[PDB]
């Protein structure tokens, strides 16, 4: 068998990226061998969270009774080389027919969970939107996906960049520093972050004194030299794991000192940086974070676990390292699967102990139910607004404390007069 | 607390000429590669208006006639050329450390040609005579400079008791001052005399300017 | 554009308390500190403190701790300063002023926008309307003639004076009041062409808001 | 010329041994129903027809090989454009797209793509075509985003990147000593990138950008347009750069006129020669309009060719041949009374961009098939893989008519700009200068200032 494939009455696509590789020119039109590249522990954890969710639903005799959920999952380390997997999900015979109707025609899968990053989604989503094939992303935070008319069958189980940027602005307004540097990844995620940041601070006392696109070619000596010359104390770093690590590692090496760092929720629960040698010297690290949401049964599931782009090559893996990895986006994966599973259940007009078998399921039928999702899950209420954004999930403020943990020191109030509160006593500057 | 001392406390500068005003801080007001001294203009009865921030940055809206310079503890505001509506008090302010403090201000007067006052005297109105009060009013209008002496004379005899004097601020068009002098009596004491005289002495002449009425 | 609108003049008894307001409009209210400034009759400017309207954090100059209390109401975009246990020493003009944009810290911000200021009179004495007498040239001509009216015995400030309800602007001198026995007196003069009086009328319109008294006096020659 | 006599009446589909895909904004939404004819787009599509008929007539260019194509409407809409883009990738023998991990030996139905026109549309299909390493040559999409081959692996264009147009604009603004400007863009890829590029360059050259705002293209744009104009008035700028697609530009300038604003307006190439803006009532009252358009040759054979074609279409018009994805249903009624489509200024001055994209591919193929003037190393068993053609297009040099076209490593052409000005009195465009390499060359004396005293505004 394989981790990446599970047969079932209905299939869910799973789009993950559990290896990392920098973009490179290529000379042939062919998939990349992602299994020989850099392993990403926390992404593999979210990969397992989907496998766990499906298995849990298949163990249930009340949700989808006697109707099994299968999946085809992929490790797309390159968004541009992800199309073979995407075609597989959308094909009706290991064939794609470009003019095929949204109604008549039964694709391999009924919907797809993922992908993780905005870049991955932008490359592929239009092909899915065409026949209203539902995508429920567990990670995509680009604000442009809130535009229904551009992304009619795209939903997500995480917050948009606007929410996190509001929280970050909230953190800054709570203290006294008003010059700010903004280091953002040179990609769709980071650039949307920068625009939202500029928009939010424009009519405020906050001055954006320096900003810079972070990419593989970044000369960090000059970045920090420019920051230091402008006497900037607050540095926002809006960037995924690889770029956030490069920034912070470089700062340690270049003797950057006495700063106030602010992380987005993509690296404020990073597990490598808080115990890295010399981390203490760069100053204080604050962040917006996803609260740790406990997923009962997952620990047990993990002990018991350990076509192109369906190979892990991760066999000598420490169960403990995987368990303790950045658990961000966990409930978003879990809810994304459950949302599709409920949508199928209701589309089949399943009852309590059996589902009818006279109903033919089309992806756009799954979409209609998904949009009116309304169900409880680990005591949260899963729903999406008109734009397909989640109406669940909160954000908290964290401070990297002396024992290497991301201590909760505050929370972000989506709807209240003081939008962000912080117990300032907990922060040891 | 940073103490700011301005100098001079006041100055008079002719139309078209240069006004120099300085501000000295008891400690440096530098940090973040900047000097946090600002200059504000205030006209009587109005909120202060910001001219210059961070020693030398001219705020938008503010004429190029204003400019600042300095760092650490010594700062200067230059008004050049001075225009008629620049009469005001100018304040420095440091924002380098809590608490923010201001200098005691420098009062800029517009200098112009000496002008004699125009003197008018008014008897008590009948309406006030009824209520038992008698105010005799003398206007000494549009003179320069502001220094002036008014004496009241009743039946040829001088009186100092009961006189209240009030001065306007400098006119923004012609840069002169005006002054009122009010002699308040009882109706009774008022009717005890005939001639009432208001007498203005000003540097524009060695002869007093004299206005009288007879009560009858 | 940005406006800061402070509440009107107030007379208040010694020992009482009072709350001044400053309504902000035309910008994002929680984005900037609101400062408060005191100016006594001697005209020294004095920073009272500031409030972060985003969260309500306050910072005070030491001598105003326990004398002044800054608050905001985010739902109405309004900052407030409450002055406690007033002495005659608290008689002053109080300003609100918004921090600008460009300083490295909330500490270093300068003041780019100001309210119009609120005059606070702390007196035990009582509100008293003005008497208004005409000042007519007493039986004396030249090319231009000077008239006036005397505004006597009012309390507290302020009084406004106009001539012909505004049409007479130039050649007007309105003198600052003088305080006597807990009562204010001022006068206003107006100089008009000899040919335009007593021909065309000249009246002075006084207003004392503190007693809502509004009065006219047309100036009539003497005989 | 004679070969005009043997042209086929097929607009959007021509049979051939080797075929190109074409993507043109032929019919659009009024404001998924694509019912509004886009005459510029239909006009550009006709240029491709002309280029291909001409290439086939040329006995020495692809001697043994017949070039054909399929052209589809994009509707400038992502759902609409995806289907033809995939159709280009179907197996040549099958009509279907195989699911594979390796397409090295996979013979697509088309060997290269012409278009699409708009940058938003390139962001929809660019990475899909880039995976297949299928050459894509746009005649219209100018966003600098496409200048990165690590992101857009097979993208070329016959029009320069907007990173150069904003540099032309900032150089003009410096030359006239304007230092306080506003910049307005349409809220989508083209306008967004144009505003950002402009703001960065203006700052580099010490130009203070007073205000910066975007015109919505989806939601009703009037509220934001009012906000935008309010800021322009309060900042008191007398120079505004409008880096915008036509429809938002139209909406913007409608309001500019209503509020009777006057100033200097700097037009990006998308509306600078647009009849839609210039025919608005009282547009002539907004002042001075200085525009930047692609520096192009005129195709003097395009109009004559189109007269002949529209004749032949009138002749064959009693025939019937039905299609849910007809690029242009009403085009069956084309008579010579519709040649106006290619006589239109906006088409005449951009036609060469389409023509150069088609010819670039033809010459690249001629080279790939080891052709000389007599024969090509080609037969009915030859297998053409787009990735092989791509290998040839990399850094391609070719002479087309009087133009020596060179593509750099980014897929960008060595093509510059003409600077023009709208002359209100005789509804015309005059040439006030050029931009070539990184050199702006204008003649200040040639400029007319629609100001009170006809002097150049402000300082
Ligand atoms: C697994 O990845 C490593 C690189 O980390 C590579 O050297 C090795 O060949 C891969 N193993 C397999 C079985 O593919
Ligand atoms: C599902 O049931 C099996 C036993 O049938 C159990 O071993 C497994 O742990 C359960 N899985 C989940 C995800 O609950
Ligand atoms: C459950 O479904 C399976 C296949 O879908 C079928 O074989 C079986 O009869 C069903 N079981 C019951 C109890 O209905
Ligand atoms: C080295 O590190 C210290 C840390 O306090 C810093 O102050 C100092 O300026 C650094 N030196 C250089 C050359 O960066
Ligand atoms: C969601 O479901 C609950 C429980 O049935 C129901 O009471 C509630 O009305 C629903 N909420 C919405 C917003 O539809
Ligand atoms: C740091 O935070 C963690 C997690 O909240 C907690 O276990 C620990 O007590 C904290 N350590 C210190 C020194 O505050
Ligand atoms: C704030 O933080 C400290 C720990 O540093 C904690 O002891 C205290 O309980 C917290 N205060 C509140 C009000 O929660
Ligand atoms: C893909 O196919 C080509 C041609 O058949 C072959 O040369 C190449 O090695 C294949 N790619 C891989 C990754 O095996
Ligand atoms: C050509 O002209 C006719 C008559 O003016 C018009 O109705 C028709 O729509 C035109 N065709 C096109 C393609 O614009
Ligand atoms: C091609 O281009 C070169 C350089 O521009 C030119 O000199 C030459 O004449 C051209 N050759 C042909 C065959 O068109
Ligand atoms: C229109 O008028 C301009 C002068 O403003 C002139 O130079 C130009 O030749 C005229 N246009 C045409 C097409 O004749
Ligand atoms: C610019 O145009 C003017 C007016 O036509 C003409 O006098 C001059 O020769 C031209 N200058 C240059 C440098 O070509
Ligand atoms: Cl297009
Ligand atoms: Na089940």
């Amino acid at each position: 068998t394989s981790e990446f494939h599970l047969r079932g009455d209905y299939l869910i696509g799973g789009l993950f990226n559990i290896h990392y590789v920098a973009a490179a020119n290529f000379q042939r039109p062919q998939a990349i061998d992602c299994s020989s590249k850099l392993f990403i522990l926390p992404n593999y954890r979210r990969f397992q969270m989907m496998r766990f969710s499906v298995e849990e639903i298949n163990n249930s005799s009340s949700l989808l009774p006697n109707v099994s959920l299968g999946y085809q999952m992929f490790d797309h380390c390159s968004d541009i080389h992800s199309f073979p997997g995407i075609f597989k999900l959308l094909s009706v015979n290991d064939l794609i027919r470009p003019w095929e109707d949204a109604s008549t025609g039964l694709p391999n899968a009924i919907g797809v969970v993922g992908p993780f990053t905005s870049t991955h989604a932008l490359s592929i989503a239009p092909i899915f939107m065409t026949n209203l094939f539902p995508m429920v992303s567990y990670g995509c935070s680009g604000s442009v996906f809130s535009k229904e008319n551009l992304y009619p069958s795209f939903l997500r189980t995480v917050h948009s960049n606007k929410d996190v940027i509001n929280a970050i602005v909230g953190i800054i307004l709570n203290f006294n520093w008003r010059w700010v540097a903004f280091l953002y990844s040179d990609d769709d995620f980071g650039k949307d972050g920068l625009e939202q940041f500029k928009n939010k601070i424009e009519d405020s006392e906050i001055c954006l004194a320096f900003y810079k696109a972070i990419n593989v070619n970044t000369d960090y000596l000059q970045v920090f030299k420019q920051i230091e010359e402008q006497n900037i104390k607050v540095i926002v770093v809006f960037a995924p794991k690889v770029y956030a690590e490069a920034v912070v590692e470089s700062a340690v090496q270049l003797n950057v000192t006495n700063k106030v760092w602010i992380a987005d929720d993509g690296w404020s629960l990073n597990k490598k940086l808080p115990s890295m040698n010399g981390i203490q010297n760069i100053g204080t690290v604050l962040g917006v974070a996803q609260p740790v949401v406990t997923i009962p049964g997952f620990t047990d599931f993990i002990y018991s676990a350990i076509f192109c782009n369906q190979k892990c090559n991760c066999s000598n893996l420490s169960v403990k390292s995987l368990l303790n990895a950045d658990p961000s986006f966990s409930f978003p994966v879990y809810a994304a699967v459950y949302a599709i599973a409920h949508a199928l259940h209701n589309t089949l007009r399943c009852g309590s102990d059996r589902c009818p078998k006279n109903i033919t399921v089309h992806p756009h039928m799954i979409l209609e139910e998904l949009k009116k999702s309304n169900f409880t899950l680990l005591n949260q209420t899963v729903q999406f607004d008109e734009n397909g954004d989640p109406k669940f999930g909160s954000l908290s403020v964290v401070f990297w404390n002396s024992s290497g943990n991301a201590e909760e020191v505050g929370s972000y109030h989506f709807q209240s007069s003081i939008h962000l509160s912080i117990n300032k006593t907990k922060i040891k500057w | 607390d940073i103490v700011l001392t301005q100098s001079p406390a006041s100055l008079a500068v002719s139309l078209g000429q240069r006004a120099t005003i300085s501000c000295r801080a008891s400690e440096s007001v530098d940090s973040y590669g900047n000097s946090f001294m600002h200059w504000y203009q205030q006209k009587p009865g109005q909120p202060p208006i910001l001219l210059i921030s961070r020693a030398s940055n001219l705020e938008s809206g503010i004429p190029a006639r204003f400019s600042g310079s300095g760092s650490r503890t010594d700062f200067t505001l230059t008004i050049n050329p001075v225009e008629a509506d620049d009469f005001a008090t100018y304040y420095c302010q440091q924002t380098n450390e809590d608490p923010r403090t201001f200098g005691g201000g420098t009062k800029l007067e517009i200098k112009r040609a000496d002008a004699a006052p125009t003197v008018s005297i008014f008897p008590p109105s009948s309406e006030q005579l009824t209520s038992g009060g008698a105010s005799v009013v003398c206007f000494l209008n549009n003179f320069y400079p502001k220094d002036i002496n008014v004496k009241w004379k009743i039946d040829g005899s001088e009186r100092q008791n009961g006189v209240l004097n009030s001065w306007t601020d400098q006119d923004s068009k012609d840069s002169t001052y005006s002054m009122s002098s009010t002699l308040t009596l009882t109706k009774d004491e008022y009717e005890r005399h005939n001639s009432y005289t208001c007498e203005a002495t000003h540097k524009t002449s060695t002869s007093p300017i004299v206005k009288s009425f007879n009560r009858n | 554009e940005v406006q800061l609108q402070q509440s009107g003049p107030e007379l208040v008894k010694p020992g009482a308390s009072m709350k001044i307001s400053c309504k902000a409009s035309g910008y994002s209210f929680t984005g900037y500190s609101m400062n408060w400034v005191k100016q006594s009759h001697g005209k020294n400017l004095e920073w009272i403190g500031l409030i972060n309207p985003y969260n309500g954090d306050t910072t005070y100059k030491q001598k105003f701790k326990g004398k002044a209390t800054l608050t905001v109401d985010r739902s109405s975009s309004t900052a407030y300063m409450e002055l406690l246990r007033l002495t005659s020493e608290d008689s002053a003009v109080y300003y609100c002023a918004r921090s600008g944009r460009g300083a490295p810290t909330t500490t270093t911000a300068w003041f780019t926008y100001w309210g119009q200021g609120t005059l606070v009179t702390v007196s035990a004495a009582k509100t008293t309307p003005p008497s208004v007498y005409p000042l007519a040239p007493g039986s004396a001509t030249n090319s231009m003639v000077t008239l006036g009216c005397l505004v006597k015995g009012y309390f507290p400030e302020p009084v406004t004076v106009t001539w012909n309800s505004g049409s007479l602007s130039s050649g007007v001198h309105t003198f600052p009041a003088v305080l006597q026995s807990d009562l204010y007196t001022l006068s206003s003069s107006v100089t008009v062409p000899s040919s335009t009086w007593p021909s065309e009328t000249v009246t002075c319109n006084v207003a004392h808001p503190a007693s809502s008294t509004k009065v006219d006096k047309k100036i009539v020659p003497r005989d | 010329p004679n070969w005009f006599n043997n042209i086929s009446t097929d607009l959007f589909s021509m049979p051939g041994d080797i075929k190109l895909g074409g993507l043109f904004p032929i019919k659009e939404q009024s404001n998924v129903s694509c019912d509004s004819l886009n005459k510029d787009g239909l006009g550009r599509a006709l240029v491709m027809k002309y280029a291909v008929e001409e290439i086939n007539a040329n006995s020495q260019l692809l001697p043994g090989v017949k070039l054909g194509y399929k052209i589809y409407n994009t509707c400038r809409h992502s759902a609409v454009i995806v289907r033809p883009a995939l159709s280009f990738l179907t197996e040549k023998s099958n009509g279907t797209l195989s699911v594979e991990c390796n397409y090295t030996d996979y013979e697509t139905d088309m060997v290269a793509v012409i278009g699409p026109q708009s940058s938003e549309m390139v962001t929809v299909i660019g990475k899909l075509l880039g995976f297949f390493l299928m050459p894509q040559i746009s005649f219209g999409a100018t966003s600098d985003k496409f200048s990165d081959s690590l992101v857009y692996p097979s993208f070329f264009r016959t029009v320069p990147s907007d990173i150069r147009q904003v540099d032309a604009m900032v150089q003009l603004i410096k030359k006239f000593n304007w230092n306080w400007v506003a910049v307005v863009g349409s809220e989508e890829e083209y306008g967004q990138q144009g505003v950002q590029q402009f703001s960065k360059k203006a700052e580099d050259m010490g130009v203070c950008v007073a205000y910066q705002g975007l015109i919505p293209i989806y939601d009703d744009p009037k509220p934001a347009i009012q906000t935008i104009i309010n800021n322009i008035q309060t900042t008191e700028v007398k120079v505004v750069v409008v880096f915008s697609l036509v429809s938002p530009a139209v909406s913007f300038f409608e309001e500019v006129i209503k509020k009777n604003l006057t100033g200097v307006w700097i037009a990006s190439s998308s509306w600078a020669i647009s009849d839609k803006v210039y025919s608005l009532p009282n547009i002539d009252s907004i002042g001075t309009v200085i525009g930047f358009i692609d520096e192009t040759e005129t195709l003097e054979l395009l109009s004559p060719f189109t007269e002949v074609l529209f004749k032949k279409i009138h002749e064959a018009s009693p025939t019937e041949k039905p299609d849910p994805y007809n690029p242009c249903p009403e085009c069956w009624s084309l008579s010579p009374a519709n040649v106006s489509l290619v006589k239109e200024e906006s088409v005449q001055r951009t036609a060469f961009s389409v023509y150069a994209a088609v010819y670039t591919v033809a010459h690249a193929l001629h080279k790939l098939l080891e052709c000389n003037s007599a024969a090509c190393k080609w037969s009915s068993s030859t297998r053409l893989y787009p990735w092989k053609l791509l290998e040839v297009l990399k850094e391609f040099s070719v002479n087309i008519s009087n133009t020596s076209l060179k593509f750099d490593q980014n897929g960008n052409p060595n093509i510059g700009y003409s600077v023009i000005q709208r002359i209100w009195e005789n509804q015309s465009l005059s040439s006030v200068g050029s931009y070539r390499s990184a050199n702006l060359s204008i003649n200040e004396t040639l400029f007319k200032w629609y100001t009170n005293n006809s002097e150049k505004p402000e300082s």
